């Protein structure tokens, strides 16, 4: 899924779980008036199992999905950074903003200029690339109207139906998850003095940003790279665009 | 609002109020029977125009006026609520009217039409006349008992509309693709099986499916008419032989009660 | 409180109302959904799926509830007739989806059927409404009364059936190049049928009219079977029908201006009964 | 006069540039008459509002009649 | 009202930071430094806030953390209208020719006027942290001292979800300006023309958001110091 | 389009058994004065 499009999946998603994990969350001790007995009981449950929600999330991703490049060596004409050909050349093609094409053949071909496409003429609501010589035999059918014969930005997908119960899966964790935090914090409040209460939320806040945020992105760093392994060493140098973000590894 | 509202009123029931407005009623009746010859409609038409909008201004004083004078106990009467049904149908069509070129394309037009029935529903206040003058009461007993019989008729009535609606929605599932003339539209499903109840031609479809489709049809529609022609619409009959009935026995012990 | 659970939720009014809610719109959702498998659109794709997930939801309520009503007693569940049917049409109605998931035996025309059997559930719904049940039971009441007159009926469609098998034969085996109804004879069962048909009055001067339109067949067996059908059976059989109905309604009356007779009479007895002791006192 | 207004149309018929087949421009100028005319908007209108100014002063002047 | 706009601004400055690094000429390792600058800055006055919110008036303490919001929000804009210059790509006429294509993505003048920015960006995540913390601590303490057990987690709700509301339109409204116009497909001049939009998109965002800061912080300083709300409960809850 | 649907249903199953829950602790709040 495209990156900028990819955020917004997350972002315009993770909410309507977030905001109503709080609200049905939150008004479950409210109007129970839950006692510190009854929440810790409320948020065991609330997190098992939503664990097996991420297991069963973690189940889906054994189903196998449609592969593009990642192809080993480019079909024996070229090896993984083959990638710098002539038709790179000629078109001024960077590997750092290359994104995969579709040809006819289902192959998916990255660098829509890499394709050896010499000439492109972009619609309104499409962009396609045209003359794409670097692209194999392929092009069984194809199509087009006003033009004949081209590849298609962008990458084709044909299986991305599994999409839908990422989601819902994904959903309900979240809710999970944001109806555990009002027991957590609900809690707090009544183990300390009504003077001292003031002085609580620093407690717990201080934990926030220095033990969890400081040490998480170095974690993150070193695992990212772990699936990330195959770095596009001939041009970004120290590990700046990555092309193989493991599929299999990151999953696990 | 005491006095204005009052005399409104003592105008309203007033002996001559109503008398002129039957007359009124009667003479838009009688025309409006006298619009269905064709000989005289097509001839007459220029005056029937002119005669019709002066019966909606006539329309507008009335109703206006008893509005004003009863407030919503006009509403409350539904004899006056046909009234105003109608007259609400009359603005309409008199503002589409202006709103469209009176035209061949218009008078073909399906909705013109349409609205134009409704104007035959004045003729209904007719009754109302005939109701002072008297129908002679001679048909009073008859729906004296059939106004008892109606509370079992609408129950029934709806049961076997019920019934029928099953049968429509089961029978598009199944027969379609097998003459589709026929019902390949629920509405044209729901229409055969009403059709079909009353036991008109029932036949020819059973064969016209058998022809070309199949004819699975024939214990639907057999099992169909049992239910509908053999047990339900006798219990009309039943009901409306026993409310009746009953009629007999109240007159039987009031005349032997003088 | 383990059963104590489920008999105390089947018991909120507002959950039944819910339910009766469930089964009215299962009801009107198979109805738009077998309307609208139509691809003269694009923007229908988007319903289509509501209305499919719709069906499921409804679906694995109704297997909800009734594990519900396991749960609660599991031991007159099969004495209910109304909840034991209802166990009986889920069951035929998730059978589909099993012979979907399968797709074993074809696509063929016994499949279809099986699907739409789910909207029988609302008919429960109406028994909630008050005259219904007064209607139905003096229905089912009456229809006791006259059983044995529907074994007369069945032994006059054995009688005329399989003897209008026997009188037109040469023109059930007949070659006019030109014919209508050579085939209600022909067989057992179309002759079963024809005698329905004749029984409903529909078509029998038109079909009397083609057997004779046969060189063979004498107008003289032909018109005195068809008359003495239409007369006996089409006349007089469908009056009795009717006058038992009617004699039904007039017993009810009876039983009930009895029965208030009986409260009257006792009502008099206590108002003479109430002096005794106001007398007493 | 009595019965609906009639009208005549003087109408023709030619067939100057729509035809190829001949040379002939047949020109045919002939009358027809047009009977069943309907009423106008204008005239149906302003019989109404002319109208219900006078029954609205019948009624108030035989309001004030009354007193 | 004061976390609403809290709660926009943050989910904006993400995207913000990242589509600065990406399009500004910096590395992968300035944007974390960036990043960082808004955790330690909460971090920072996390405890030293919470010690003065104890001892002072803590609608006082808000407003001015609502306050310190307005000046970040905007100064946070003023790179992008001061630096629309850094690199556009044949807007720095002195050394990328209009007709040669490797002089136009080379000699590297956006790298000065780039960390200049970065002092304004990680200025503009320290007064983030610094003081929109305290918006999140003394703001909830209220909420804790002042408000019943059995309707602070309806409270408490709300004022998470008022956070997570602003991190959907921080994404949801500042996107549909920054994701390009109509116009994605035509030549290179889109570069150079959506570079206009993503600049002008956030000073034009912040401008706003940073004085609906100083507008709410306004009205919390006239609220009173002796909440008489909580002066009613407190002699029900001082009593028995 | 079953995947798609099939996501719908298991949100709402999911949630739907949820209110089972809420009840039911609200129910365990007024049985006892029962
Ligand atoms: C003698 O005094 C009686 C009086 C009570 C009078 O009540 C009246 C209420 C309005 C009502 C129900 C009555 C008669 C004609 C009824 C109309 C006939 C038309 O029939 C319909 C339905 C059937 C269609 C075929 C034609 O249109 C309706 C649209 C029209 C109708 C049903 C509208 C309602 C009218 C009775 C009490 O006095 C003390
Ligand atoms: C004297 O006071 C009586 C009053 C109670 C009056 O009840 C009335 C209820 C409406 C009812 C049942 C009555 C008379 C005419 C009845 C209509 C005659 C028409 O007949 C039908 C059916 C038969 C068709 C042939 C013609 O249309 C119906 C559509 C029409 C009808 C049955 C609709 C119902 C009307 C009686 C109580 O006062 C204390
Ligand atoms: C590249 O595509 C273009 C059209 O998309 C092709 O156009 C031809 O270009 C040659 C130039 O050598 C002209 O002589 C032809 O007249 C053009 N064709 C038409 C129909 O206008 C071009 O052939 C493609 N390149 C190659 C190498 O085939
Ligand atoms: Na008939």
């Amino acid at each position: 899924i495209t990156p900028g499009i990819a955020s917004l999946l997350t972002g315009a998603f993770v909410l309507p779980g977030g905001i109503i994990g709080h609200f049905l969350g939150g008004l479950i001790v409210d109007r129970l008036e839950m006692t510190n007995k009854n929440k810790l009981k409320f948020t065991l449950v609330t997190t098992v199992v939503s664990v097996g929600l991420f297991l069963l999330i973690f189940f889906v991703e054994c189903q196998t999905t449609t592969f593009a490049g990642i192809n080993e060596d480019y079909d024996g004409y070229g090896q993984l950074g083959n990638l710098t050909a002539d038709c790179n050349e000629y078109c001024d093609c960077t590997t750092s903003l290359y994104t995969s094409i579709c040809g006819r053949d289902e192959k998916e071909y990255f660098s829509p200029c890499f394709a050896g496409c010499k000439a492109t003429k972009v619609s309104q609501t499409e962009k396609t690339y045209y003359n794409c010589s670097c692209i194999k035999e392929g092009l069984a059918a194809s199509d087009d109207e006003g033009q004949f014969i081209d590849a298609i930005a962008g990458t084709c997908d044909s299986d991305c139906l599994k999409l839908p119960l990422f989601f819902a899966f994904y959903f309900s964790a979240t809710v999970f998850s944001n109806m555990c935090s009002i027991p957590v914090i609900s809690i707090i409040l009544q183990s300390v003095p009504a003077n001292f209460t003031s002085l609580s939320l620093g407690v717990t806040y201080a934990i926030v940003k220095f033990v969890a945020s400081v040490p998480a992105p170095l974690l993150f760093r070193l695992s990212s790279a772990i699936a990330c392994i195959y770095w596009d060493n001939n041009r970004c140098g120290g590990k700046e665009r990555c092309w193989i973000y493991n599929k299999n590894i990151l999953v696990y | 609002l005491l006095g204005l509202q009052q005399m409104i009123l003592s105008l309203t029931q007033s002996l001559g109020f109503e008398t002129f407005i039957f007359i009124v009623v009667c003479l838009n009746t009688v025309i409006l029977v006298a619009q269905t010859f064709t000989e005289l409609e097509i001839r007459g038409e220029w005056y029937f125009m002119v005669l019709d909008s002066i019966f909606l201004s006539i329309y507008v004083l009335e109703a206006v006026l008893k509005l004003i004078a009863l407030g919503l106990e006009y509403f409350y009467d539904p004899w006056n609520n046909l009234d105003f049904f109608i007259m609400v149908m009359a603005v309409l069509d008199f503002v589409l009217l202006q709103i469209n070129s009176l035209s061949y394309s218009f008078y073909n037009h399906s909705l013109f039409r349409i609205l134009k029935v409704f104007k035959s529903m004045r003729a209904l206040r007719a009754i109302r006349v005939l109701r002072r003058l008297s129908i002679l009461t001679s048909l009073h007993e008859v729906a004296g008992t059939l106004s008892g019989s109606l509370p079992s008729i609408t129950a029934i009535l709806t049961l076997m509309f019920t019934c029928l609606f099953l049968f429509s929605v089961v029978l598009r599932a199944l027969f379609q693709d097998s003459d589709p003339k026929r019902f390949q539209n629920i509405f044209t499903t729901l229409f055969t099986l009403f059709t079909m109840l009353t036991l008109d031609d029932w036949s020819l479809i059973y064969i016209d499916n058998r022809a070309q489709g199949a004819w699975y049809i024939i214990p639907i529609l057999m099992i169909y008419i049992v239910i509908q022609y053999f047990i339900f619409l006798n219990l009309v009959i039943a009901v409306l032989v026993d409310n009746f009935q009953m009629a007999l026995l109240k007159g039987l012990e009031k005349v032997k009660l003088e | 409180p383990l059963s104590l659970w489920a008999g105390w939720v089947l018991d909120s009014s507002v959950f039944s109302k819910f339910i009766i809610s469930l089964i009215f719109l299962n009801t009107f959702v198979l109805m738009v959904e077998i309307e609208l498998m139509e691809s003269t659109n694009t923007a229908l794709w988007p319903v289509k799926l509501a209305l499919e997930v719709a069906d499921w939801f409804i679906l694995l309520s109704f297997i909800v509830e009734i594990l519900l009503m396991w749960l609660a007693s599991f031991s007159l569940f099969w004495k209910d007739a109304w909840n034991v049917f209802d166990f009986f049409v889920t069951l035929l109605s998730l059978l589909p989806e099993l012979v979907v998931l399968l797709g074993v035996p074809a696509h063929s025309v016994w499949l279809q059927l099986l699907r739409v059997c789910r909207v029988l559930r609302s008919l429960k719904l109406f028994a909630r409404f008050r005259q219904i049940k007064v209607i139905l039971l003096a229905l089912v009441r009456a229809l006791k009364s006259m059983t044995f007159l529907l074994m007369l009926l069945l032994i006059f469609f054995y009688i005329f059936a399989v003897t209008g098998v026997y009188f037109f034969r040469e023109y059930s085996r007949s070659t006019i190049e030109g014919l209508e109804y050579n085939m209600f004879f022909s067989d057992l069962l179309n002759s079963l049928v024809t005698v329905f048909i004749l029984f409903t009055l529909d078509h029998w001067y038109a079909v009397l009219q083609d057997i004779w339109k046969v060189p063979e067949s004498s107008r003289v067996f032909s018109s005195i079977y068809v008359i003495l059908w239409l007369l006996l059976g089409s006349i007089i059989f469908r009056n009795i029908i009717v006058a038992m109905m009617v004699t039904n309604f007039q017993n009810i009356r009876s039983e009930l201006s009895e029965e208030m007779s009986h409260l009257e009479v006792q009502y008099k007895a206590d108002m003479f009964k109430q002096q005794i002791i106001q007398r007493r006192q | 006069s009595i019965y609906p207004p009639e009208f005549f149309f003087k109408l023709l018929v030619s067939n100057r540039g729509v035809d190829n087949s001949t040379y002939c421009d047949y020109k045919l100028t002939f009358i027809v008459h047009i009977h069943g005319l309907p009423l106008s908007s204008k005239r149906t209108s302003f019989i109404v509002m002319v109208s219900t100014s006078f029954f609205i002063a019948l009624v108030v002047f035989y309001i004030l009649f009354c007193l | 009202a004061a976390v609403l706009i809290h709660g926009a601004l943050f989910a904006v400055v993400d995207m913000t930071l990242n589509i600065y690094q990406v399009q500004f000429s910096l590395t992968r390792t300035e944007w974390y430094l960036m990043d960082f600058s808004d955790y330690i800055a909460s971090f920072v006055v996390a405890i030293i806030i919470a010690h003065f919110g104890s001892k002072g008036n803590r609608t006082r303490w808000i407003a001015a953390s609502c306050i310190l919001m307005g000046l970040e929000s905007m100064l946070f804009a003023f790179p992008f209208f001061t630096y629309e210059i850094i690199i556009p790509g044949r807007q720095s006429i002195e050394l990328c020719m209009e007709e040669n294509e490797k002089r136009n993505i080379i000699c590297g003048n956006s790298v000065p006027n780039r960390s200049k920015c970065i002092y304004f960006h990680i200025g503009g995540q320290c007064i983030h942290g610094i003081a929109g913390m305290p918006i999140y601590i003394l703001g909830i303490t209220f909420i804790f001292d002042h408000i019943p057990t059995s309707s602070c987690g309806f409270y408490l709700a709300i004022g998470h979800s008022a956070y997570l509301i602003g991190y959907l339109l921080g994404m949801v409204g500042g996107l549909q300006n920054f994701q390009p116009p109509p116009k994605e497909k035509t030549v290179e001049i889109e570069p150079a023309k959506v570079y206009q939009l993503l600049q002008s998109g956030w000073w034009k965002t912040f401008l706003i958001i940073a004085a609906i800061s100083f507008c709410v912080s306004f009205m919390m300083v006239c609220f009173p110091t002796s909440l008489p709300g909580a002066h009613k409960l407190r002699l029900a809850k001082r009593k028995e | 389009s079953v995947y798609l649907v099939a996501a719908l249903i298991f949100v709402l199953m999911l949630t739907f058994i949820s209110i089972l829950v809420l009840s039911y602790f609200w129910y365990l709040k007024i049985y006892r004065q029962f």
